[PDB]
């Protein structure tokens, strides 16, 4: 996938 | 001259710095080193985790962007930029680009580009402070960032 697009998700994830 | 950027880049480059040497910078911070000394605490916990949690996904990706000279890191300037593209900023974006960061500059010392952790960490700090200035400021910056990933006590 798109590196930016899934470091964002897993950034997302992170946030929680 | 921008103390955001100074702060940011002493951060993200000691994380980074010494991610990758596995040494711990002993040298005390510039200003706002409470802050960083905190923000970099913070990052070790966070930051460590998220290249354990997601370091399948971030094999995946260093792999992908096949970081493997100073010109590489552009590239990764590149999707840092894409990471923030749907308008979305939160720390665990930003500490994951840091994290993601770390494990790329940890690749990069295994093969003689340890030069090029500086303008990885420059890079990301760049990308943060540059186009994501007014959330960091409103975030209260890196003291944001650190109670954010506080964690709390009963």
């Amino acid at each position: 996938g798109q590196v930016g697009r899934q470091l964002a998700i897993i950034g997302d994830d992170i946030n929680r | 001259e921008d103390e955001l950027y100074r702060q940011s880049l002493e951060i993200i480059s000691r994380y980074l710095r010494e991610q990758a040497t596995g040494a711990k910078d002993t040298k005390p911070m510039g200003r706002s080193g409470a802050t960083s000394r905190k923000a970099l605490e913070t990052l070790r916990r966070v930051g460590d985790g998220v290249q354990r949690n997601h370091e399948t996904a971030f094999q995946g990706m260093l792999r992908k962007l096949d970081i493997k000279n100073e010109d590489d890191v552009k590239s990764l300037s590149r999707v840092m930029i894409h990471v923030f593209s749907d308008g979305v900023t939160n720390w665990g974006r930003i500490v994951t680009l840091i994290s993601f960061g770390a494990f790329v500059a940890k690749h990069l010392k295994t093969i003689n580009q340890e030069s090029c952790i500086e303008p990885l960490a420059e890079s990301i700090t760049d990308v943060l402070v540059r186009t994501k200035r007014d959330w960091l400021v409103k975030q209260r910056g890196w003291d944001g960032f650190v109670e954010f990933f506080h964690v709390e006590d009963l």
